[PDB]
This record gives C-alpha cells, structure tokens and sequence, in this order.
C-alpha cells in the first residue's frame, strides 16, 4: 500500500511510466524512485536478451 | 592564546592537481620566517576618444598575486639534528615539475592562525627558489643554508565559481519594509545582481495586481 | 513565504529517510453528493459558497497543486460531518482522495495521518539539513564520490589547543564552501566542555545566498 | 558510544568577560516564577534557559539581542498571572525590594518596564494621565537608587494625551528620564499571524549600548536605523505637538523614504532652557566622567592627606581628560577652556576640611552641542 | 581649529560604479599616513615639418594622476584591539574585483579637511 | 629527568646554594617544555612551579635526617575525544 | 604499472583512486577490473593484490 498508494493498480502505474507527460512533475517521488531504478535495469534486459 | 603557548611552524604542502586531491608531499619549517610580503597589482588603460574630452581608464587584466618568503636551515647548532641536504632535497621536490602532469606542483602554505588575504592559506605555485649555502663541515657537508621562496596565486575553480555566486546571487530575496516603493525596492533588491532590475520587471516576477500591490513585513525576490 | 523560500531553494528528501502510509478509507460510506446534501437539508444558498470556499482554502494549505474535483457526504454522519474529497494534482491525470471534517463560520478539518510517502524538507531546512549530513558523512564512504564529506575524524584524539581549535574552524570553512553552495557560514565558535573535558562543541551560524 | 564526531541541538554558555557602559534591566511578569535577584543574560540562548519563550518579556529581550545588544538584566516581578490593570503594575514598580537589587548591581544603567503597553489606552480622560505621571516618578525613583541609571520610557498611545502629559509632568529628576513615541509593530509574528506591538525602549537600549562603543558616549544616539521593525503604528504627521524647543518633548520614532525607521530625537525631560541636562548624550558623558573619577578617588580612601596625596590624584585626572578632549570628547580650542580640575589647602579646601577627614576635588567641563536643526540662507554673488 | 581638537582620520570607501550610486563598504585608517604623494604627468610630441623652421611641440594625451599612501597596522600595544587580519581583509576586498561588475572597485579617499 | 637531575645532588651539602642550583636547573627544563607545547597554560606560573627550601617544602627536622624534598606541579593537556558541532541560523 | 594491495573495507573506486593516483591519466573502476579478470565490481578479498595499466 506503500509503493501502489490507495486505489492504484500496476495498470494505471504502467500507463504513467511510458508517459512522462501526463504527470507533469507531480508524481510522488518515492514512485519516481521506483520508475528511475526501472529505467536502470532496463540497460541489463536488453544485454541478456542478446 | 587561549590555552597553551605551543610555537606554530609554518608547512608547505604540494599536490598533483588544482583541487588538492592528490597529495604529493608535505615539509615544516625548522625555523619560521620573520617577515612575508604579499604583492597585488592591477593594469589599467587609458581610453582614447576622437569626440569625448572625457578623462577615464579601463581594466586590464591583472598579474596574480605574489608572495615571498626566506627559510634559514641549520645543523651545527645543539638540538639541529635533521641535516641540511634533506630538506632542501624535500623543498625542492615540492616546488618541481612532476613527472606524471608534466607541469609544477600546486602548493598550500600554512602558519597558525596567520591569514592570507581572507583564508587560512595561500594557494599558489613556485615561480623562483634560490638557495646559497655559506657553511660546511670537513667533509663538504652543508651545515648552514638559505632559501628565498616566492609563489604566485593559483587557486582552485570551485571555490572561486562558489564565492563568484555567493556575492553576486542568481535570485535575491528583500523584505518590505514602511513608505517603500516599487522603484526603491528594485534599487536595493538589484544592488547584488549582476544586471540590476527596473520596477516593471520585479513586479511581474513577484504577480503584482498593481505596482503599490505589497504591504511592510512582505517579502519579495528578484531574479536575474 | 515558506513557498518563496521553497522555490528558490528547492525541495527533496528529508534526511534520515522516514515512511509514511496513510489510513484507509472506507470508500463504502461516502456515496451522496456534498452540494446536494446541504440544499436538501434546507441550508443557505450563500452559505453552500462559504463552505466550498472553506473546504479549497483548506485543501490548499494541506497541498496547493490540488484541484477539486468532488466531494462526498459519510452517511454514518447526518449533521461533525466525514467528507471525502477528491481532487487532481495539477494537470495531470492522477487523482487522489483525502478524508476531512466539516463543522457548521464553516471550518474544515483534514484527518491526521493521511499522506503516504516520504517526508521532505523544503528551502530553509534544505540547506540546514544539507549541511548536518556534510558534517556526518566521512570522505571515502560514499560509492564514485570519495571525496565527498567533512572529514572531522582526522581531528579526533589531537590535544586540545588554540592550534587544534584553529584547524577545526578553518577545515569548517574550507569544505562548506566547496561543497554547499547556497549557504554562507558567519561564525564559527568552538569551546572545551566543562562537565565533559575530552569534548569540544562547535557552534557554526549560517545565511542563506541572496538573503538580505 | 565510541569516540566520534556527532550532531547535537545542546547549547554551551562560556562565561563572558566583556564590559559595556550601558546595561539595561527589564522589569516586568515574566513567563515563569524566580527569586529576587537579576539575572544576568549574554544572549538569546541564556533567557531560554531561565524563562519560557513565550510573553511579551520573551520578545523585548529578542528585539534587544537583534539590535546589536549584548548584555542585559532581567527583574521579574511575578508570574504573567498576577497581570491585572495598569495601577496594579504602578504599585508592583513602587516595591521597596526594587531598589535595593538595582543599587546591589553595579552593571545595571539603564531601565526599561515592557508591561506598559499590556493595559488598554482607549480612555483619554484625566485618571489616565495621572496615571502615567506616577508611573514616570516610580520609574524615575528607581533611578535615583544609584548615580548614573537613566530610564527608558514610554508614552501614551493617544498623541494628545501624552502631549497633556509632558506639559503637566513636574519633578526634579527630569534629567534622569528619556521618553520615545511611538509604538513599534516588530518583525515578529503570533499565533494570529498578526504582529506584535513592542516598545521602542527595547531596540534604544541596544543601540545605545553598541553606539558607545562605535562612536563614543559623547555622540548622540539618534538618527540610527532600527532593525526587525515593520512599521511604526502611527505616522510622523501625529506628533506636531510632542516637540517644544523651550519646554518638555519626546523622542519622535520615525521612517524615511529609503532610510527605514529611525530615531529622531536625543532630549530628556528636563525642559529648563538654560539647564545643561537637555540631551541624553550630555547626561551620559557626565556621568562617564563621574564613575572614572570615582574609580580612581577610591585609590585615596584612608590614605595621609597632605599635598603630596594631592598632587597624585591631579596629575592622573588631569591626564585623563586631555585624552578624553582629544579624541573629541569635550568642546574647546584650548586645553585650559576643555576642563580643569582644582585640589589644594586653599584652591578648593580649607583647614575646617582637612579637620574633618575630607577630601575635595572642583572639575569644570565644556561639552558638545548635537545639530538639531539646519538652516540654509541662498544670496546671489554681488559679481 | 575653531570648536575642538579632535583627530580626524583617513577613510577609504567603495563602490561598484563610477558615479559612486551603491555602497560596497568602507574601512577607517587607524593611523593616519604620515605623508601623501600626488603624481601629474603629461607627454608632447615635437612637431616636424620640411618647410617650417618653427619649434613646437603638440600635445598627447596624460596619464592620470597616481595617488600613494602607506598605512600601518598594529595590534601590540594596549588599546589596539582590532585584528589585523580583520582590517586587512576589508583594505583588499575594496580594492578587489567586483564578482558583479568584473572590475575593480571605484575608490574615494576623504581626511578631514 | 628530575631523577636524573636530582642524582647529581646526592652526597651534596644541604644548604641553600645547593637548592638554587637544582630550582634554577628544573624551571629551565620544565620552562623548555611548556613552550613546546608540552604543559597546559597561557601563563608560566599556571603550567608548573617548583617549591625547594628549607620552609617553602621542608623543616629543620628534615634536614636532620638528611631528606632534601621538592615540590612540583604541573598542568597537562586533555585529548579531543569527542567534537560536536550545533548548527543554527544567522537571525539576519 | 602499478600494484596494489586490497586491505578491509575497500571499493574499486577508492582501490583505482590509490593504484591511479600514480599514473600518468589515471584508472576508472570499469577499465580496473577489466585488467584484473575480476567476475563482479565485489570480485576480491582483503590481502589480494591488484595491477593497473596506463
């Protein structure tokens, strides 16, 4: 309930994560936290995948 | 003094590079200097004009500060025991070239509570060093020897860009004070800015309704 | 002017590091309109405006980037009043809801512990914060930035002098202005305890860039 | 719990050696009960330690310390409960234990009572200005407990109820006595957010302590920007009244176009034309004067009185005031039309004297006049 | 004197502009110089001609006025309780470059009379 | 070192020449480490003093039993065990 | 080349910032542990010894 705050759902987190605009810098920063570690692991997948 | 009457030595300290993050080596003086000279010089040039009669000179850029200084080294005398050779060996290996940048040392300079022009050392790098020796023992040992030591200031880029943006701020803050206006408070709250500001200009930044739109106690900022 | 001082400053985390959730809401009661509950029980029509007006002043102190956009009645509450409120950050797309209470002046009460997140510190805290982790964080410790840090230690177990006091006041000096920019240290004060011997207690008064 | 290097919130109070000739004490209901000694403050950080921060007294002695004060007195008179109407403070002020606490403490010069502008001032009826009359004489009594304290004080809200008061107001410690006008509106915030009304007397007494310091006791503390201050309550247009050249006058407290909120004024009460106690800085020099002279006659006490004795205590008081006339301290061309001092058989004693055990030294000065007013005449050259 | 005789002393002040408009600081000598040198200079060029036998020469343009002062600081001797490290550091800093106008401050020198 | 100095005063006649020589001997050496920063104090008679004579530290029944006592005390220096440091704001 | 010795509670970084300190352009971590066969940026135990190149 910490890191999906209230009625969120991984959907809608999902949406906001490949639209950076549609937050307009108001996102809570400890899920901009979670969003930035993502985009970090995303360098490692896209090695493995090869 | 406040607690003990201990005699502070003056040290020279060297680095590989500007910031002082790789510290080289480090030498304390066995005797302090008696007397330092610090040197500041600044250039200016005369403006010629073929239809001003106005008198008046612009800034050229100035030559860096100069300091100097003069160590007596000693090991005839009782309690003398460091030889000669050593610290002038030490000395001048500090104020080299190194062998890893290819260009001089930079070097620190520090003596108790002594300031050097608003901080507690003088950051510089050797531009002379002239040692005479006057005695030797039986076996050409030099038991008496002088160095005069001059530097010329080489400071670090990060202090210097940090007291650039401490004095001259990017955005300043002014309080409002009884039977200001607009005008005044832009004089005072640009007095610190690099270009000023005019009435309009702060008042669009603050959200003005109109330009008498602020009471006393208000606060109100100014950007570049 | 703490949101003047904010913005000039910036914001961030605040330091250490502390976690919120907030309490639950049972979404099972608010299920009738605010607006249509006051003009059914017969209230005025200028008051209706003066209790909107209450509940976004206070909506607003408690997060000013908030735009209401509904506003519901607890039916376990019919004249002390449970509202849940709903509003959109700003422009974007994501909504959140905030419980509050509504006494009939109209005054509007927000519940305590309703913020879920991260607790920051925002522009004069900042820079006083900033500070108190320079002074605790040792050169060496953080990972790619080992020069990063005071480096008070290199002090520690020296006799206590007029030498040693010097040093500690310039090394102060020397790395606050290396490594925080928006703050200007005045004075610098270190003195032997009396109770306490072997402590020293340094007291160190900072201004703000572009304070005056 | 190893050796290590930590943040703390704690304080420390080293123990200050530092002397001023100016220290004000504040007397009034403090936020907690303490004995009947005066406490001695440093700082802000030493009024925590004794008192709550919280009362009017909690944010006199703010506004002091934010002025450039640096040492100042604390007299409480009870517990802020005890607070009941403005006669009742007049009486707490006329205790007996008052006096004898200020003239035990040789550091304390000036006086100031921050209680005053509790109580309501909505009435201009006659009750009130007797009223502020009696508490002019309380204050001033308390002066007169040891040579050289001067109080601060205030006046009436209502320009013309002070004006009937400083034309009615008849004693003879005027000199001792200086009045500012108006109220401050200081920097500093309530609950309410609104802001609260302090004294004037608060901020003086800082800058009054740090002006003798800077510029001298001989230089007049007016015209100096206040600090922490938003506004005065009511304009400089309200105080026509309040100044008369050949009677009695306030200190006007006023704002300038660009110049802040500043002091206007350097007279006392004494409304004598000819009296030589006109201007705070005059009566402060004298006393100066008075307390070196003290010093240094004490060294004489129970010593042999003979002209030898005589020519040691001329020798050194005639020393000191060159000094003090040429660093611009007393008015003259002449060393002779400075001062002069006067010790002998015949110049200033006689044998009945030396009989008696006395001792008796005449010193004569010439003092400074502050420029209160400027006038320019503008003439056509003749050419 | 006329009034009093008390010492006047030597006062150097700064500011950003040259028409002295915003105060940078000031600093008060506490000893006064014991001498003070004013410097004039100004240059001529001989005229040459091949047809005039005339001397003249034509004037080009002076160097401006130098002003020099020595100053002492003490801080031995009883009754000199200022540092000399504190006075030091405002003598240069008004004679340093502006962070906001990249160049020196303009100075005024006033003593007395 | 006082052992070592107070060695050369054995079998020595116990008078006050002889207490000069050693009082003047240890304020020189003990003087020599104060300004070293070796002793506690701002002036020399709070860092160390030396007390050698026959009513100063001794009695005459001392000298009878051909004791020679001196007094010494001394100020040291404390380590920096602990620094603490308390940041407020410049109310400007 | 220079050599090093792993003592407790070092980083590569602050391993490459002692072993660079006396090259002519110094050493990062990555290149470090390149030269070193390291299996990870934690690949060493106190008492190892570590080697840097130019």
């Amino acid at each position: 309930s910490f890191y999906f705050i209230q009625e969120n759902t991984p959907e809608e987190l999902e949406d906001i994560y490949q639209h950076a605009n549609k937050a307009d810098g108001l996102l809570p920063p400890h899920q901009a936290f979670v969003f930035a570690f993502l985009k970090l692991l995303e360098t490692s997948n896209r090695l493995l995948n090869t | 003094s406040l607690i003990e009457r201990g005699l502070s030595k003056l040290t020279l300290t060297a680095f590989k590079d500007r910031e002082g993050k790789i510290s080289v080596g480090s030498l304390q003086a066995m005797y302090n200097p008696d007397a330092i000279q610090l040197d500041y010089q600044t250039h200016y040039q005369q403006d010629e004009s073929v239809n001003h009669t106005r008198k008046s000179s612009h800034y050229v850029s100035s030559p860096p500060a100069g300091l100097s200084l003069v160590l007596l080294f000693d090991a005839s005398m009782p309690g003398n025991n460091i030889p000669v050779e050593t610290q002038l060996t030490t000395l001048k290996a500090l104020c080299a070239v190194d062998p890893s940048t290819h260009v001089p040392h930079f070097l620190k300079i520090k003596w108790g509570k002594m300031r050097w022009e608003n901080k507690s050392y003088f950051a510089g790098r050797a531009s002379g060093l002239t040692i005479n020796y006057t005695l030797f023992d039986r076996d050409a040992t030099p038991l008496r020897a002088s160095a005069t030591l001059s530097l010329v200031a080489d400071e670090s880029f990060v202090i210097q860009a940090t007291e650039q943006q401490l004095k001259s701020p990017p955005v300043t803050t002014v309080s409002v004070t009884d039977m200001l206006t607009l005008p005044l408070i832009a004089l005072g709250a640009g007095a610190s800015l690099a270009s000023g500001i005019d009435y309009l200009s702060l008042a669009w930044q603050n959200d003005l309704d109109n330009l008498d739109d602020f009471t006393p106690g208000q606060t109100l900022q100014a950007q570049e | 002017t703490n949101k003047i001082l904010a913005d000039i400053y910036g914001r961030g985390w605040a330091f250490p590091p502390q976690f919120f959730i907030g309490e639950r809401i049972p979404y099972e009661d608010y299920s009738s309109d605010l607006n249509k509950y006051l003009s059914e029980k017969k209230i005025e029509a200028e008051q209706i405006v003066k209790i909107q007006a209450c509940i976004k002043e206070s909506v607003m102190c408690y997060d000013f980037h908030a735009k209401i956009t509904s506003t519901q009645v607890s039916k376990q509450t019919n004249l002390p009043l449970n509202i849940l409120v709903t509003y959109t950050l700003g422009d974007s797309e994501i909504s959140q809801k905030i419980q509050g209470v509504l006494r009939v002046p109209p005054q509007f009460s927000i519940k305590d512990n309703s913020r879920t997140g991260i607790a920051i510190a925002e522009g004069t805290q900042n820079v006083l914060q900033s500070i108190n982790i320079l002074f605790l964080t040792e050169p060496g410790e953080r990972i790619m930035r080992e020069d990063y840090g005071c480096g008070l230690n290199d002090y520690l177990f020296a006799n206590i002098s007029d030498e040693l006091m010097t040093d500690i006041q310039t090394h102060i000096e020397e790395r606050v202005l290396r490594y925080e920019p928006r703050a200007e240290i005045t004075s610098i004060q270190v003195n032997q305890r009396t109770n306490l011997p072997s402590t020293l207690h340094v007291q160190v008064t900072y201004a703000l860039r572009g304070s005056d | 719990t190893q050796p290590s290097v930590t943040i703390t919130e704690n304080l420390i109070f080293p123990k200050q050696n530092d002397s001023f000739i100016g220290i004000p004490v504040f007397i009034g209901y403090t936020s907690s009960p303490v004995d009947k000694t005066a406490i001695k403050l440093h700082s802000l950080a030493d009024f925590a330690r004794s008192f709550p921060e919280s009362g009017l007294m909690y944010y006199s002695v703010r506004h002091f310390f934010e002025n450039g004060g640096q040492q100042a007195y604390v007299l409480s008179l009870g517990t802020e409960q005890q607070l009941s109407d403005f006669s009742s403070l007049i009486t707490a002020l006329q205790q007996a234990w008052l006096a004898q606490t200020i003239a035990a403490e040789n550091d304390i010069t000036l006086i100031i009572t921050p209680d005053v502008i509790r109580f309501d001032q909505t009435e201009i009826s006659d009750t009130q200005r007797d009223l502020w009359l009696q508490l002019w004489q309380s204050v001033l009594n308390l002066c007169k407990s040891r040579r050289g304290i001067m109080g601060l004080l205030d006046a009436p809200d209502d320009p013309t109820l002070a004006a009937k008061c400083l034309q009615q107001f008849s004693s003879a410690d005027r000199q001792w006595g200086v009045v500012y006008w108006p109220l401050l509106k200081s920097a500093y915030q309530d609950n309410t957010q609104n802001p609260i009304v302090l004294s004037p007397t608060a901020a003086v007494a800082a800058v009054i302590q740090r002006n003798d310091n800077q510029q001298g006791v001989w230089t007049a503390p007016a015209n100096i920007a206040l600090s922490k201050v938003i506004s005065p309550v009511r304009a400089y247009i309200e105080a026509n009244a309040l100044f008369n050249p050949d009677g009695t006058s306030l200190n006007l407290v006023r704002s300038f176009p660009g110049k802040g909120i500043r002091i206007w004024g350097c007279r006392t009460l004494e409304n004598t034309h000819d009296s030589p106690w006109s201007y705070i800085q005059t009566r402060r020099l004298v006393s100066y004067i008075e307390a070196y002279m003290t010093q240094l006659g004490r060294a004489f006490v129970f010593e042999p009185n003979n002209a030898i004795t005589w020519m040691k205590f001329k020798g050194q008081a005639h020393n000191w005031l060159r000094q003090l006339w040429l660093k611009g301290g007393l008015r003259g061309t002449q060393e002779d039309q400075a001062f002069e001092v006067l010790l002998g058989v015949d110049e200033s004693m006689r044998e009945a004297d030396l009989r008696a055990g006395k001792m008796i030294i005449k010193i004569r000065l010439a003092v400074l006049i502050p420029a209160e007013f400027i006038e320019l005449n503008l003439t056509f050259d003749t050419r």
